[PDB]
RNA sequence: AGUAAGGUCAGCUAAAUAAGCUAUCGGGCCCAUACCCCGAAAAUGUUGGUUAUACCCUUCCCGUACUACCA
RNA sequence: AAUUUAUUAAUGCAAACAGUACCUAACAAACCCACAGGUCCUAAACUACCAAACCUGCAUUAAAAAUUUCGGUUGGGGCGACCUCGGAGCAGAACCCAACCUCCGAGCAGUACAUGCUAAGACUUCACCAGUCAAAGCGAACUACUAUACUCAAUUGAUCCAAU
RNA sequence: CCUGUUUACCAAAAACAUCACCUCUAGCAUCACCAGUAUUAGAGGCACCGCCUGCCCAGUGACACAUGUUUAACGGCCGCGG
RNA sequence: GCUACCUAAGAACAGCUAAAAGAGCACACCCGUCUAUGUAGCAAAAUAGUGGGAAGAUUUAUAGGUAGAGGCGACAAACCUACCGAGCCUGGUGAUAGCUGGUUGUCCAAGAUAGAAUCUUAGUUCAACUUUAAAUUUGCCCACAGAACCCUCUAAAUCCCCUU
């Protein structure tokens, strides 16, 4: 287990988070950790940045996943690449795998303008997908989720319940 | 504080007895230096408005650095005992009651504060026909300023807004402080595109 | 002022240690007295004042065995006349 | 003291009982299983190497 | 007088499939010699014992080495 | 030489103490837009550096020291050799018996896996410690196996303590 | 080398010191060095002068760090056969 | 208050040569080369003669400084109050000594002893021997019979052993 990629899991685990918006209507984002968990309103959020920030209304969903992809044992796993065709394709997709192995992968779900709920059935999928690497549950293989869309800025998916 | 015990047992001296000490139990083996023990945060009551502790009030745990040094020296705060507990919090009872606390919350001060020196970049793009309101304007806090802003709190100047040049917007937080802060609408730039622009160039 | 045994064995040598408190300069205002001294003190002191919520209560409230401070005995006869007369 | 030919080896009964006895074997050979006597179930039965105990 | 240690191609060293180098022999090169080139040959001090042998032990022999002190 | 760093010095961490920095690499293939630039094919997430010495604690490396010892046999001591165990001669026939006396060896190996348990009576290296032989009995083996305390001469090390 | 110094009470010397030569360390103030400042100060070797002081950094120590450096530091400065 | 070195402030050094002198000859003065005497001496280091130095790193009076895990030293392991491989006094202290010496009235009796271990062979502990008291029963001396082959001395003898 080398020390730097150890630490980096410790720290991003250690980054703190809280349920709903404070109780101050305007606050900066500096004090108070990330507070939008729920898939559905993600993909209502990020059509909403749509509207606001004036842009074409399908826009590919570049999911960044902060998957654990190692320290299963003391010798972590390699990357691979398991592609599986989602149940509502855009208009089977190969799940890179980060250059800098810092374990977190960049792979677009689903075009803006399809249903929440196809959206989320597609995030469903991707999960199942990216842990077939190492479907143990010896070690955590699932950190943070972030859904960012093209034009947008991701959010923190609570991709807990989901996990299995 | 430096803690050592005898390596040699002492006999036991009885009831109202003095023990016995040999020159061997002089012998002592060292068990903990208190200072290498993880440091505690001390328990403070503020009575002034901190920059980032808080406000008159509030319980606040504090390095014992940052207390001992600071804030009791200088009257900012002072100790939680349950004398000075009970007073603030019937002060606060009062305020509540009389409706007279305008004094925010430990992150709205500090919000107020970013919120008076602070310019934000409204990027609307060109092509498409825009018009601003205070949905799109707390959109543009959160991605530019960082600032999380309710869209029933900004106020808008009420002229409808089709073109780029410099307006003004008025944020209230808590219902309390008014802050108007400046606004410039330029034409949007992708970050990636922007950053490449001006800060690798410069 | 005692003894230790080297790497802590009991048949090594048995030398002579001192441990010495690490001392600090600290400043200290005191509300009965009105006036404010330059007491050197350790980190223990720091807590107790802490605990007792101020050094006019820790003065007061430490008996004399555990002040182990001429100077400390000397503050709590100045508290307490003040507060007698 | 370089010489080095037999090792001592402690036998574990199979049958659960926790009895064992050291035997001498060569180093070069596999693990012995040996049918030996277990006095707590009164028979013989098959006894495992488990664990090295010196080198003789 | 004691004790250590060494004994290997002609020579000198390395390894114990006992090799390399020089020397040695034969051929080539050159009017000739040498250098050079090709090829060949050449040894475990000795005694006995070490499964059996060799590097080991040991018998004997040559040479080598250190010590032989205090009153 | 063994033991030690108490002392001194250097370094490292902790303690104590100031705070200060603020993380950027597009590029339109198509389209839009008079520009400037946009849409589509990612615009995420997420920080960093230095607090001076002094003092104290804990380590490390040195310096300079401290404490203590420097075995025995021996045709004086030193040097050489030797120090434990077994066989043979001296010691011819019960036992025993020395020499820096004469000779040869040992610090294992091999085969079993009941070299399991238990118990009369004995031997004994001139003490002790230690060592040795054992009928019966229990449990096995066995009605082929000079089978029942392996072959073998020595083939080895007490207590404390440590490992489990 | 010289004058000198030493075991008062068995050794006065060839021993020690010494001018000279050389190596090492130190960029500096209010009690030594020094009320001084590298042509200085301290720690050492050797011993005026004259001719000279050769070879060696593998080991030891010191120094310096990327290799390394240093003997006027401790020390060393070969065989066999024809 | 001796001596080693140092500090403050003093003193002494004729004559001759050269006149420059850690220069020469040579008093005072300092030192102590050689010989004799002395050896409980005049003296716990001297006397007599002969010698080294004697304007210099000289000699010397006075007061002061450095103290024993030290001082000081032109290193002689010098000198630090006559005896310094590290002073002296007191205390711990009745240090310890397997080593040496000594160990006090009368009388009688028994009484000479294989070994083993040991940083042990200058000593101890256990055996053996010796002594005292006690218990109860054989002890000693010994008739046959009996106790090994291998091997050169076919040994003197021993062990066992009733009787007596
Ligand atoms: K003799
Ligand atoms: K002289
Ligand atoms: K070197
Ligand atoms: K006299
Ligand atoms: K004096
Ligand atoms: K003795
Ligand atoms: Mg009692
Ligand atoms: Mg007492
Ligand atoms: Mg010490
Ligand atoms: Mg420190
Ligand atoms: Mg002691
Ligand atoms: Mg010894
Ligand atoms: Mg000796
Ligand atoms: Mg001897
Ligand atoms: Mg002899
Ligand atoms: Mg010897
Ligand atoms: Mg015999
Ligand atoms: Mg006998
Ligand atoms: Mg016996
Ligand atoms: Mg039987
Ligand atoms: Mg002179
Ligand atoms: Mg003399
Ligand atoms: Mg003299
Ligand atoms: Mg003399
Ligand atoms: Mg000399
Ligand atoms: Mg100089
Ligand atoms: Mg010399
Ligand atoms: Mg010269
Ligand atoms: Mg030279
Ligand atoms: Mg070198
Ligand atoms: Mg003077
Ligand atoms: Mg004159
Ligand atoms: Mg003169
Ligand atoms: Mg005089
Ligand atoms: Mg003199
Ligand atoms: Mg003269
Ligand atoms: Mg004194
Ligand atoms: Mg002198
Ligand atoms: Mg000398
Ligand atoms: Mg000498
Ligand atoms: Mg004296
Ligand atoms: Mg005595
Ligand atoms: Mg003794
Ligand atoms: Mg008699
Ligand atoms: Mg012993
Ligand atoms: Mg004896
Ligand atoms: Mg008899
Ligand atoms: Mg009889």
């Amino acid at each position: 287990t080398p020390d730097e990629k150890k630490d980096e899991i410790e720290k991003i685990k250690a980054y703190p988070y809280m349920e709903g918006e404070p109780e101050d209507d305007v606050y900066l984002k500096r004090l108070y950790p990330r507070q939008i968990y729920e898939v559905e309103k993600a993909v209502h959020l990020l059509k909403k940045f749509q509207i606001l920030d004036f842009t074409s209304p399908k826009q590919s969903v570049y999911l960044d996943l902060t998957l654990d992809m190692a320290l299963g044992k003391k010798k972590n796993v390699e990357p691979f690449t398991s592609v599986l065709s989602l149940p509502y394709p855009f208009a089977g997709h190969e799940i890179k795998v980060d250059e800098e192995r810092e374990n977190f992968l960049q792979t677009k779900i689903a075009t803006l303008d399809m249903s929440s709920d196809q959206i989320a059935a597609n995030l469903q999928a991707v999960i199942n997908e990216v842990c077939r690497h190492r479907p143990l549950n010896l070690g955590p293989f699932v950190v943070r989720a972030f859904l960012r869309s093209s034009t947008s800025e991701g959010l923190l998916l609570k991709i807990d319940p989901l996990l299995p | 504080t430096v803690i050592v015990e005898r390596w040699w047992k002492v006999p036991l001296a009885g009831e109202g007895r003095k023990p016995r000490l040999h020159r061997r139990h002089r012998v002592y083996k060292l068990v903990e230096d208190t200072k290498h023990r993880p440091k505690e945060n001390l328990e403070l009551i503020l009575t002034q408005s901190v920059e980032n502790v808080g406000v008159r009030g509030d319980l606040v745990s504090v390095k014992k650095s940052l207390g001992r040094n600071r804030l009791l020296p200088q009257g900012l705060a002072v100790y939680a005992s349950p004398e000075n507990k009970k007073l603030f919090e019937e002060e606060k009872l009062l305020r509540q009651e009389g409706k007279l606390e305008k004094i925010q919350t430990k992150a709205g001060e500090a919000t107020v504060k970013f919120l008076k020196s602070c310019r934000l970049e409204v990027g609307m793009k060109n092509n498409v026909k825009w018009e601003l309101n205070p949905e799109i304007v707390a959109r543009h806090f959160f991605k530019n300023l960082g600032v999380v802003v309710a869209p029933h709190t900004l106020k808008l100047p009420e002229e409808p807004i089709t073109r780029w040049g410099e307006y003004w917007c008025e944020v209230t937080v808590n219902g309390l402080d008014t802050v108007r802060v400046p606004m410039s609408v330029v034409n949007f730039e992708k970050p990636k595109t922007k950053r490449y622009k001006y800060w690798l160039a410069q | 002022l005692g003894q230790i045994y080297a790497n802590n064995d009991k048949l090594s040598k048995r030398l002579k240690k001192v441990w010495k408190p690490q001392l600090f300069e600290r400043e200290f205002y005191s509300e009965i007295l009105d006036k404010k001294f330059t007491v050197t003190v350790t980190m223990r002191t720091l807590d107790l004042i802490d605990e007792a919520y101020g050094l006019d209560f820790y003065i007061l409230k430490t008996p004399k065995e555990d002040l182990c401070s001429k100077f400390g005995m000397d503050l709590k006869r100045g508290m307490l006349l003040r507060l007698a007369r | 003291k370089s010489k080095s030919k037999n090792i001592l080896v402690r036998m574990v009964s199979e049958a659960g009982t926790g009895f064992c006895f050291n035997t001498k074997r060569n180093r070069l050979r596999e693990k012995l299983t040996l049918l030996h006597y277990d006095p707590v179930v009164k028979q013989r039965v098959l006894f495992v190497e488990k664990k090295k105990i010196r080198s003789l």
